[PDB]
């Protein structure tokens, strides 16, 4: 033991607990901003996916590489992550689940191409040994699709030059203010829908310009919108996880204070007793 | 940390009050006492102060009984119907002298080897400082004066070691007194001098000791600083905050900046009053930057230049009312036009 | 006064000073010190003082004793010895006083070991348990509301918060000495009256009154009068 | 409207000139105050020294 | 021209205030100088008078 | 000492001490921040240190009254084999509770089968 | 004292002490929570604090046997000038070791050129 | 008392011994006042750098527990301190 050093540790832990409380404040405010931005993003992606859903079952159809169900030789993943710590184990769980599915493809002899949106993902997968083909880091407090387009542009080129056959996006769903889950979702080759063809409503704009080029542009927009909503939702999840972790750290700091103080009190009492015993005995 | 400085500046500020002053130097090294004495005559009047000196080279009995002799000298004024102010520098060193005396006489030792009656040393030393009613002082003075009330205010000084407040002598003295001015060290090292610490330093006599204008203009300073303490810890790593909290934080930071001043510059009640008024009514809210010291100096110079009558009235009365409130507003409004 | 058959109140300005003066006298007599420097007879002197404050077949002496704990150490021998004799603990709070609630007694830290169903009665005991738990739950929801906001709460959660506010305000009381400080005439609430009032607030009656109806209003039957005027 | 713009502009320019005059006049007042107070303070401290 | 007149008025105000500021700071320098000179004069007089 | 006890025994004991010392150092980080902020290597050593601590236990014959478990006698070769296996990560795939109150490492594997 | 020493000298000393006091409180903050939790102004303060705390060091003529380097004597004016320059940011861009174990600030920029 | 008397100290620590650093010498708490004079010229020359290197290595190692990426000057000193340890 020792009185001054224990009291120094008590002061330091007190200060750290106060700081963790403040960091919880910051995390909560950032979550508010992130969730309202998510609310803005939701309708646009929702409507666009409804569009492509009805295109999944239309008549007077024609082929498109992003539409057909081609075989899988290699798989692409668009991975979102934080660039910061103190967010609990969100990134770890998402990385583990992606590693599980990538292992499943590796069993089948199917290779994985990875594009990272965060620094933690870059570090984790370059040190573990995943083939990072694209990467962007440090997006900022307000993220924008403009900077994220580049990695998506690379992945799109990988698909449209024929090398990449199936493409997935991985992100954490903002299920609630206090609950989230990591997910892997089918992105580029169009997923299934429940419908039959709607024969007619208004005018078939299709052949006013070229159908192929316009459909190309539309599916570009579709993939970009999906990616943007995923990123925004993951930032909301990040703020939630950080606030939970900060609360836990605050409680643990209080727990250490209430015990270091017992050690300090016993130390003070014992020291005073020893010194007084020396004085009284030395009187002789 | 400024214990001696605060004491001697109080003494210096009693140049023109009817309050006589006494400075007791216990265990102080001789050359420091000489420096303080030259400062006292240099920056004001040593004519109003009795200086009791017991350096480290004199016998333990003399040091032990120096504060009691000073207490007798102050008690004269106390019971003559006049007010006085006494400072006991390093009461801990008096306790040390008493420890030595007791141990050499073979008396049984106590907690920190101090004799059993060390509490009865400082307790009977300090309980002689009091305010006295008119009947006592009139009977004592045998009717020389009829209606006045004398007093002896005391400002003892204690040195903690690494800031240990649970030591025997400090805890005895803290129990004996009523209110303490706690001078924290890391604020002094930070340059915030004088380094008084709110929250731990209190005054058990309350606002009944303040004059009215100082009482009205100081209630919100307590609240602003209290809010600042907790919000500033959050300040260092936060942004995009609620603007109410932003203003609370920033106003706390600047009111903390305001409450600091040079060593040998004492401030009259009117000057303190108008500076606190500028802080409280928001005239600093748009000037929340490093200039605050120069701003205060310029405000004082301007007020001296053209609005002296209010200064005289406030210094004489200490009163406050609507007309005074509006006149202060006018003074600050006019000053904001100037440098 | 006890032998006259009365129930007396004995106020001790500070028991810690009694203990410390015992230490000083023991040191002056020269006896060897124990523990953290205290007198060898600390427990006996404390018992001699405390064992005389009891109820006799005629008359009684109840005592309120101001307690200071050295160095905030609840294991220090003077606090540890003193607590062995206290039957109840009343804590006064600056925070409660700042809200304007008087007397400024914190209900969560104050305890009494008379508060058992077979000692005070089942109804009174369960009422006290309900009040304490409700106020504790409100103390947690207050942190949550500060951090996130009131939009997160459910209707049950909101109802708990409202009832807790009403209870907190119903704890206040005007004193006769408080006439000069507030103008309120001051009142004396019986045990059954306060139990009935807090039972009513807990079980949902007077949910339709405003929370200010309960402030400094005395008994619940006067809270309804204040709400009638309000 | 252009006539109004010119009129208000001239008024504002003249107002700025008047404010400049007043501000610099207060600067000169401050200079005189500082100079003569410094002289008086110097004499006061000198007389105190010889008295000592 | 209305906004240019606004800018001109603000600029003229600030220029006048800075030109007052230079006077103030020069006066401060002069006060320090003269106080130092007077202190030296009185102090040397103290020395020689008390010696004699 | 390796000159009297052999090099394999000496190395195994020193490795156990090294791992457990590192775990003690990591405890104070874990206490405030939790396990998430550690490096991956640090998490590996945490898992192996916890498994080692569980494997140090042993049900004695003379303690069969307080517990109910049958007693166990373990030879030196068995115990050095078990700790060498844990240190080099051969048994990274087993849960921690498999190592609690078992004898040789084989017994821990059997316990892990029934969890 | 600003009266006893040059007023400049007093302000320089006060500023150095203020900066180092502000660093000590951040020591444990950064140690547990991480460097990038800081604001950019805080990170600037951290940089200047480390540079200042290096510039306090000095080789002595009588401490030449222990280290293998010549001894340095710095005039007071040069010391004030160097610390004023560091606090005002005139040498923000030099590395930490450019101030370590040197004399005047001119020697600091010479060693910075060598670095 | 004994620490006050001698011309130097060599500190042996339980933590270092358990960690595998044997002999368990702690630099920065152990010094030799005779210093470089008590060495052959070659040993003097070479030991001069080691002394500062380890002491500042431990400071960097404490200061950078959690920064995943780092400036490679401090990376070089960190790895070199690990090598020397
Ligand atoms: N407001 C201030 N501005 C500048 N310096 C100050 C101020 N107040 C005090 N000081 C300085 O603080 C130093 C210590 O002052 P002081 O002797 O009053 O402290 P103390 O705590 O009573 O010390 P000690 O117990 O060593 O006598 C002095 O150098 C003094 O000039
Ligand atoms: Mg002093």
């Amino acid at each position: 033991a020792g009185a001054k050093d224990i009291r120094s540790k008590i002061a330091s832990v007190q200060n750290t607990q106060k700081i963790t409380k403040a960091m919880e404040m910051v995390a909560a405010s950032k979550m508010r901003k992130s969730q309202d931005r998510m609310a803005a993003s939701r309708p646009y992606a929702e409507t666009m996916r409804k569009v492509i859903g009805h295109l999944a079952h239309g008549n007077l159809e024609y082929k498109h590489p992003y539409l057909e169900d081609r075989d899988v030789k290699r798989v692409g993943y668009l991975v979102v992550s934080t660039d910061r710590g103190l967010a609990g184990g969100l990134n770890i769980n998402l990385f583990k689940k992606l590693l599980a599915e990538m292992k499943t493809w590796t069993d089948k002899g199917v290779q994985a191409d990875l594009a990272m949106i965060g620094s933690k993902g870059v570090s984790f997968f370059n040190s573990v040994g995943g083939n990072v083909v694209a990467q962007v880091t440090g997006m900022g407090d307000n993220p924008s699709l403009s900077e994220l387009i580049g990695p998506v542009k690379v992945m799109l080129q990988a698909y449209d030059e024929g090398r990449l056959d199936k493409l997935y996006i991985v992100s954490n769903k903002f299920i609630n203010t206090m609950s989230q889950v990591p997910t892997i979702s089918q992105l580029l080759p169009l997923p299934a829908s429940d419908d039959d063809d709607l024969k007619h409503k208004s005018w078939d704009y299709l052949y006013e310009p070229d159908p192929k080029a316009l459909l190309d542009t539309l599916l570009r927009r579709y993939v970009e919108s999906q990616v943007y909503q995923g990123v925004v939702e993951n930032l909301a999840s990040e703020q939630a996880a950080r606030m939970v972790a900060m609360k836990a750290a605050t409680d643990n700091g209080g727990s250490l204070i209430k015990e270091l103080q017992l050690v300090y009190n016993k130390a003070r009492q014992a020291s005073i007793t020893q010194e007084l015993t020396e004085i009284v005995s030395g009187a002789a | 940390t400024g214990k001696t400085a605060l004491a001697i500046d109080a003494i210096i500020n009693q140049r023109d009050s009817g309050i006589k002053a006494i400075y007791v130097a216990i265990g102080q090294k001789a050359s420091t006492i000489s420096n303080v004495v030259r400062k006292l005559e240099e920056h004001g009047a040593l004519a109003n102060t009795i200086v009791v000196v017991a350096t480290a080279s004199e016998s333990a009995a003399l040091q032990y009984l120096a504060p009691y002799a000073g207490a007798a000298m102050g008690e004269y004024f106390r019971d003559r119907g006049e007010d006085a102010l006494i400072i006991y520098d390093d009461l801990s060193k008096q306790a040390v002298a008493y420890r030595q005396i007791s141990l050499l006489l073979r008396r049984p030792p106590g907690r920190e080897a101090f004799p059993g009656d060390v509490f009865y040393l400082h307790s009977r030393l300090l309980e002689r400082a009091a305010r006295v009613n008119a009947e006592y002082v009139e009977a004592f003075t045998k009717g020389e004066v009829k209606g006045k009330t004398g007093s002896l205010t005391a400002l003892p000084i204690i040195e903690t070691q690494a800031g240990d407040v649970s030591a025997f002598v400090p805890t005895n003295v803290i129990s004996i007194t009523d209110g303490q001015i706690f001078l924290e060290t890391n604020l002094f090292n930070a340059g915030i001098r004088p380094a008084v610490n709110p929250g731990i330093s209190v005054s058990r006599v309350g606002g009944a000791a303040q004059t009215k204008i100082m009482k009205k203009l100081s209630g919100g300073i307590r609240t602003a600083l209290a809010q600042y303490r907790e919000l500033a810890a959050f300040s260092q790593f936060a942004s995009d905050l609620d603007d109410a909290t932003r203003n609370q934080l920033d106003h706390g930071q600047k009111v903390t900046e305001l409450l600091k001043q040079k060593q040998y510059a004492p401030m009259s009640v009117a000057q303190q009053s108008l500076v606190l008024f500028a802080a409280e009514r928001g005239y600093l809210a748009d000037v929340e930057l490093s200039k605050i010291g120069s701003f205060e100096a310029a405000l004082l110079a301007y007020v001296d230049r053209d609005h002296a009558p209010l200064m005289q009235e406030i210094n004489q009365t200490g009163g406050y009312n609507d007309e005074i409130e509006g006149k202060l507003k006018g003074i600050l409004d006019s000053f904001k036009a100037t440098q | 006064f006890r032998d006259e058959g009365r129930d007396v109140l004995l106020f001790v300005d500070n028991i810690y000073r009694y203990t410390l003066a015992g230490t000083e006298v023991s040191a002056l007599l020269g006896r060897m010190p124990s523990a953290v420097g205290y007198q060898p007879t600390l427990a006996e002197e404390m018992g001699v003082l405390q064992e005389r404050i009891t109820s006799t077949k005629t008359g009684s002496i109840t005592s309120v004793q101001a307690v200071y704990v050295p160095a905030d150490d609840l294991t220090d021998p003077s606090p540890a010895t003193t607590f062995a004799h206290l039957d109840a603990t009343v804590v006064l709070s600056r925070q409660i006083a700042s809200l304007g609630i008087y007397p400024a007694v914190d209900p969560l830290d104050s305890t009494s070991r008379q508060l058992d169903p077979l000692v005070v009665g089942q109804e009174h005991y369960d009422t006290a348990r309900g009040v304490q738990s409700i106020l504790q739950r409100y103390q947690e929801l207050k942190d949550i509301i500060a951090i996130l906001g009131m939009d997160e709460l459910s209707e049950e959660d909101k109802l708990v918060v409202a009832r807790a506010r009403k209870i907190q305000r119903f704890l206040s009381q005007p004193f006769f000495v408080a006439e000069v400080f507030t103008g309120s005439p001051g009142k004396y609430v019986s045990l059954k009256d306060t139990i009935r009032g807090f039972k009513g607030i807990m079980e949902g009656e007077y949910d339709h009154l405003p929370e200010q109806a309960f402030y400094m209003v005395g008994s619940i039957e006067e809270a309804v009068e204040k709400a009638k005027k309000l | 409207d252009l006539d109004l713009a010119k009129a208000s502009a001239t008024d504002q320019l003249k107002k700025a000139k008047a404010e400049a005059q007043v501000i610099i006049e207060q600067a000169n007042k401050r200079r005189s105050q500082i100079l003569d107070e410094a002289k008086a303070e110097a004499e006061q401290e000198r007389t105190k020294i010889v008295a000592q």
